[PDB]
């Protein structure tokens, strides 16, 4: 395992909010 | 607690290419993403890469073929090689260590960066 | 306490892709 499960998931997070942060600054 | 310290970056021709070091002290926690971002002044700071206790690795679609994160095979050190470097790869380039455990919560650290500049005529 | 978690992050990965879904035409 669940560790690694946890894991994936909060890479997965960074980088959906840094994509995010990246596309709110662009467009506003 | 955690503490990081890149290096490895510096001034460099259009066309060369750089490995960046990161290395972390402290505890090693079970659940841990390691995390390389650049910021250029002004603008914001930019996801390029993470790997997993594991050694899964993710990117930013834009850099995925051109940038590679990896992990020292024996030393508490994540490594970023950055090849075909152009000016517009001019930038700190900074790691970080982040997650969760069950005992503490999230933590998330932040090394002090290292800069990158890229010449050209 | 850590599958807790699991459903946690799935529920916050996905609406920030639902950010990223309309973010991106708009």
């Amino acid at each position: 395992q669940l560790e690694d499960k946890v894991e994936e998931l909060l890479s997965k997070n960074y980088h959906l909010e840094n994509e995010v942060e990246r596309l709110k600054k662009l467009v506003g | 607690q955690v503490q990081l310290q890149e290096s490895g970056g510096g001034l460099v021709q259009a066309g060369g290419s750089l490995r960046l070091s990161c290395a972390a002290s402290g505890s090693i926690f079970s659940i841990n993403v390691m995390g390389w971002y650049r910021q250029a002044p002004g603008k914001q700071r930019e996801l390029l890469a993470s790997i997993t206790s594991r050694g899964s690795t993710n990117y930013a679609d834009s850099v995925k073929d051109r940038f590679t994160i990896s992990r020292d095979n024996a030393k508490n050190t994540v490594y970023l090689q950055i090849n075909s470097l152009k000016p517009e790869d001019t930038a700190v380039y900074y790691c970080n260590s982040r997650g969760w455990t069950t005992t503490r919560g999230d933590y998330d650290y932040w090394g002090q960066g290292t800069q990158v500049t890229v010449s050209s005529g």
